[PDB]
RNA sequence: AGCGUGUGCCUACCCUACGCCGGCAGGCGCGGGUAACCCGUUGAACCCCAUUCGUGAUGGGGAUCGGGGAUUGCAAUUAUUCCCCAUGAACGAGGAAUUCCCAGUAAGUGCGGGUCAUAAGCUUGCGUUGAUUAAGUCCCUGCCCUUUGUACACACCGCCCG
RNA sequence: AACGAGACUCUGGCAUGCUAACUAGUUACGCGACCCCCGAGCGGUCGGCGUCCCCCAACUUCUUAGAGGGACAAGUGGCGU
């Protein structure tokens, strides 16, 4: 099936799994220090986020046409609050995103494509249907 | 189950049993949660349950990945202090020494008399702020 | 307040209207009822007519002979009805009786145009005929309780033009329960049997005989009368 | 001799309305039908919005309304 | 069932109101069940419109108040679903007609007013609409589990569950029919 | 717990209250010369004269004497009035 | 404010009724089990989850913010 | 999701995609945009879905305050602005009084423009979610028209008596 | 008779009518490429998912902005001299 078909809070619970079996992706050191966005207030709960978040980005560049390291951020930006200021929006980190999308290319699940941004590899593409059926399989859709 | 200790005594502040690890040792001054939820995870301990449910032996390692942190890698930014001033060296101050610390740099702004002794000694706000509104004990 | 006092040559009196009323009462029983698609059908046939009666003219009616007792050793053993069965769900069906509630002008008998009126003062439409028709209301609703419907269904009707008392047109239908209906329009049975058993302390201790029992024409009284037999 | 005996609760229904009173207009003159006798009427005093038609809940008719 | 809406699981047939004066602005079900309590937004702009719109989603609206939790209809739905769903489990009826009891018991038979006399306050016993009554008892009864759940560890859903069974069998351990109690008490004496 | 011999007041009895809130329409107030049972005061039924303060009059925290005018009681409403008091009963 | 209180882990009497009043109690939430029983009420939501597991309880309808489970699903 | 805006202008200056480095602020290398053409298929918030906390001045609240890191500028001390760690106050629904509002309206919620070398808790516009209550009245406050009375016309805040 | 009110100007709400568009889209194939059998079948094909390919294709519903039309107390029932 197309990844269209299924729930997607069911898509990334299965894919942050499927990976961390296989040995796939090589992380960076800081993981247990990293507040993770600009906008918030602690470090998050989950102990293997690292995984959780390349499911997400994977995702993402199935449907859309791709995009850097920036665009990447700018989706996954939030709501700042300022306390006594008015609350805002702004844009979470970079240096993390970065360390996604290159551990995500040494698998070559995606690789820098024309076009100013990163482009899911056919190999990629073909992983993420396969699974998608998977999904189907597990409960019933 | 678990009946086996509640509310103890750790450095300079009691700390109950009552509360989830994390969160208990905050009381603790110069521990806010962010400090804890990092020390807690190089100990690779739980932080799911209850802070009377640590043993002797774990408790005894925290104090030691705490006031150590440079040799168990939590980066120097992460700490109170980076090179305190006039003693050379990144530092993390924790409950009794932080208020003698503290005790100590408002001496030594009136001990030069800058502007901010004298705003210290006279009661009146340090930082660029009005104080025409702004107070009140008074009126 | 006044009922109609008009003679019997005009469309408005209490005969025509009886007339007009009686009419269409039964009419719509068979036009809320699908007699082209299947029948419920009771092992025993109507006997008040034969089964070489092929047409299927007969109305949609069976008659439960049903039992009572009202104390002192009686037994009451009498015809109820009802007039329609409406389709439920799980097996189950839902016993009807129904009857339509004619109009011939409103503003001639202190009434509610219940065009203007029904869905905004759908209450007062009923509270209408309390006051203009409470005798047939609860005439309705006591064949309904001695029925044991699960709905009672009524039909609005009302003339067409209200010059001519032949052509009328339906506006609407509304499904009522009987029992939480009788709760509703201070309607109680209990009542009820010591009526029936007050006409039988009469006519018990009396010997055989055409005995008469009606109600006195200009004063409200009802009597038992005792005739020689065959007047 | 100790509390009261008291009519049970009435029902009536507007035939017309009348007019608005009260001192800002919150109060509204009203005349009503018995629901038990046709040849009976009553004027009140209702506080809500009504139109016709519709049944009040009266809990005397011993009550009557003049205009203040 | 496949011709009338349910509720997404309730029947609103084998619903009653059991009052000849309430009804006529206590609809539900004759062709006023629908599938979920919402609008495209027409409710108001005559005086009558305001009748017809259902009493499940009257409820709705008068359940988000008090700044925070204004235009936040779709989280308000949430509360609903639930209570239909406690009350069922904790009672066993269907669950409408325990909410059309909790209204029925819960509007007032006599209300007071204001009157200006002598620049002093003087008070005057007068009647009220079904449409004062039907208003009033959904205002009443939501305040309970909107008060109760201010520093309790139970649930809105909860607490708004609990009023709804207090009110449609009078015990008087509501906010309903309580505050009713006192409306009636004061229309008896200045009369 | 009570203080009193019967639970409840009866009709036209001296009695004392203490109020705990002020309403709208008068005053509802708790007892503590019976159980801590309700009793609604009435704004009419306070005084014969006009009022300007409010707080000066009836205020929370205060014995106040009053009148039972009037019980419901299978219901527990203890209806109550302020305007027959004199310094006697007091 | 108030003074309540609570128990972060059960004791012998709290764990002894949990498993019979069960049968008891149609209605089965958190919030319950804080006022019937002297319990945190995060200690109540955890207690539940283990009981689902042997069905003693059974789950009729769940939420983020919200739990219900009832007694048995027997009548 | 929408109204807009953007260097080639004032005298020295714009909006930013993409690549690389950093926890972050940020730095650095390249490219486009005179604009229904590039930024931007504006991949915004509330909302929605799943964990954790448990009635506790609590992890609610973020005031006060210590140390450290960046950016603008000729210069940042009486802290320009921004970021990181620590410190953790009043405040647990508010007296006498009083403001504003009738349908995509009130309220909640974000965004653009304006001022701008650096910087909105302000103002001006725009979308998004979206109720309750009324269909009235002259009671209060005030206004329009007629009639009437006046020692007033600097007009009752007027005028005037012992 | 004149000024103000109204009339007027702008804006919103009604067009499968009209006008015309690679600095706006849609549809249609031509497609070839990728993808999973996910459904009939076998993987092809038919169907589904978006992107590149798109034209010397077709069209203007959606988007854009111009010319026009449409609402007048017009029709019906009450009420008012």
């Amino acid at each position: 099936v197309t990844v269209k078909d299924v729930n997607q809070q069911e898509f990334v619970r299965a894919l942050a799994a499927f990976l961390k079996k296989s040995g796939k992706l090589k992380v960076p050191e800081w993981v247990d220090t990293v507040k993770l966005a600009k906008h918030k207030e602690l470090a998050p709960y989950d102990e293997n986020w690292f995984y959780t978040r390349a499911a997400s980005t994977a995702r993402h560049l199935y449907l859309r046409g791709g995009a850097g390291v920036g665009s990447m951020t700018k989706i996954y930006g939030g709501r700042q609050r300022n306390g006594v200021m008015p609350s805002h929006f702004s844009r979470g980190s970079k240096s993390v995103a970065r360390r996604v999308l290159q551990a995500l290319e040494g698998l070559k699940m995606v690789e820098k494509d024309q076009d100013w941004g990163r482009k899911l590899t056919p190999q990629g593409q073909r992983d993420l249907d396969r699974i998608a059926g998977q999904v189907a399989a597990a409960k019933k859709k | 189950p678990e009946k086996f200790q509640h509310i103890l005594r750790v450095l300079n502040t009691n700390i109950d049993g009552r509360r989830k690890i994390a969160f208990a040792i905050t009381a603790i001054k110069g521990v806010g949660r962010r400090y804890a939820h990092v020390v807690l995870r190089k100990a690779d301990i739980d932080l799911t349950k209850r802070a009377g449910e640590l043993t002797e032996d774990e408790v005894e390692r925290v104090i030691t990945i705490m006031q150590n942190p440079r040799q168990y890698k939590i980066p120097d930014w992460f700490l109170n202090r980076q090179k305190d001033v006039k003693d050379g060296k990144y530092s993390q101050v924790l409950a009794n020494g932080l208020d003698n610390k503290l005790r100590e740099d408002l001496e030594r702004l009136k001990k030069i008399r800058a502007h901010r002794g004298l705003r210290h000694f006279w009661g009146l706000r340090v930082r660029g702020q009005h104080t025409k509104t702004t107070g009140r004990r008074g009126r | 307040n006044e009922p109609p006092q008009d003679e019997g040559n005009s469309f408005n009196s209490p005969r025509n209207l009886a007339m007009e009323a009686t009419y269409i009462n039964h009419n719509f029983s068979q036009q809320c009822l699908r007699m082209g698609k299947e029948r419920y059908n009771f092992p025993n046939p109507n006997p008040f007519v034969e089964d070489d009666m092929d047409k299927n003219e007969i109305a949609s009616v069976a008659y439960r002979y049903r039992r009572w007792k009202l104390g002192d050793d009686i037994d009451l053993i009498v015809r109820c009805e009802h007039d329609g069965v409406m389709t439920g769900a799980n097996g189950e069906v839902s016993f009807i009786n129904i009857k339509t509630l004619n109009e011939w002008d409103s503003r001639h008998c202190n009434g509610v145009d219940w065009r203007q009126k029904l869905d905004s003062q759908r209450g007062a439409v009923i509270a209408t005929e309390l006051k203009n028709n409470s005798y047939k209301l609860a005439r309705w609703t006591c064949c309904a309780l001695l029925a044991g419907s699960e709905y009672l269904k009524l039909g609005y009707v009302s003339r067409y033009h209200v010059k001519d008392s032949s052509r009328h047109v339906i506006l609407g239908t509304q499904q009522f329960k009987p029992n939480e209906f009788a709760s509703q329009i201070n309607l109680s049975v209990e009542n009820a049997w010591g009526i029936l058993r007050c006409v039988i302390d009469i006519c018990m201790k009396l010997e055989e005989g055409k005995y008469l029992i009606l109600k006195d024409p200009n004063k409200q009284v009802i009597r038992v009368y005792s005739l020689p037999d065959g007047t | 001799m100790d509390t009261s005996r008291v009519q049970p609760i009435k029902l009536a229904r507007v035939t017309k309305v009348l007019g608005r009173t009260g001192s800002q207009g919150q109060c509204t003159q009203v005349r009503v039908e018995f629901m038990d006798d046709t040849s009976r009427s009553i004027i009140r005093n209702v506080k809500g919005p009504v139109r016709e038609g519709d049944v009040l809940t009266l809990l005397e008719s011993e009550r009557e309304a003049r205009r203040l | 069932t496949p011709d009338i809406k349910l509720f997404g699981k309730w029947s609103t047939d084998d619903v009653q109101i059991n009052d000849i004066s309430l009804q006529d602005y206590i609809a539900v079900k004759e062709k006023y069940a629908k599938y979920l309590p919402h609008s495209a937004g027409r409710y108001a702009a005559k005086r009558f419109r305001k009748a017809q719109c259902p009493i499940v989603e009257r409820l709705t609206n008068s359940m988000m108040m008090h700044g925070r939790n204004n235009g936040k209809k779709l989280m308000t739905v949430r509360i609903v679903k639930h209570a239909f769903e406690i009350i069922h489990l904790l009672t066993g009826e269907n669950p409408l007609q325990v909410l059309v009891n909790a209204i029925i018991n819960s509007g007032p038979r006599e209300d007071s007013t204001r009157i200006g006399r002598a620049g002093t306050v003087r008070r005057q016993a007068v009647d009220v609409s079904p449409l004062r009554r039907v208003n009033q008892a959904i205002w009443l009864l939501c305040t309970g589990a909107r008060e109760a759940a201010f520093r309790n560890i139970k649930t809105i859903a909860e607490c708004l569950a609990d009023e709804l069974i207090n009110a449609a069998k009078g015990s008087s351990n509501s906010y309903a029919i309580k505050k009713k109690d006192e409306l009636e008490r004061v229309a008896k004496s200045n009369r | 717990c009570r203080f009193y011999q019967h639970k409840f007041p009866e009709v036209e009895d001296v009695v004392m209250v203490n109020v705990r809130s002020i309403a709208e329409m008068g005053a509802y107030v708790s007892l503590l010369e019976y159980n801590n049972i309700e009793g609604m005061i009435l704004l009419s039924e306070l005084s014969r004269r006009r009022i300007r303060s409010i707080n000066k009059l009836i205020r929370i925290g205060r014995n106040e004497c009053v009148v039972v005018i009037r019980v419901d009681k299978e219901k527990g409403y203890i209806d109550l009035s302020k305007r027959r008091v004199s310094p006697e009963e007091a | 404010r108030d003074k309540l209180n609570n128990l972060v882990l059960f004791d012998k009497a709290t764990y002894d009724k949990l498993c019979k009043e069960v049968p008891n109690y149609k209605l089965i939430t958190p919030a319950v089990v804080s006022e019937r029983l002297k319990i945190r009420g995060s200690l109540a939501r955890a207690a539940l989850q283990e009981l689902l597991s042997k069905g003693l309880i059974k789950l009729v309808s769940k939420h983020r913010a919200q739990v219900i489970y009832t007694r048995n699903t027997k009548g």
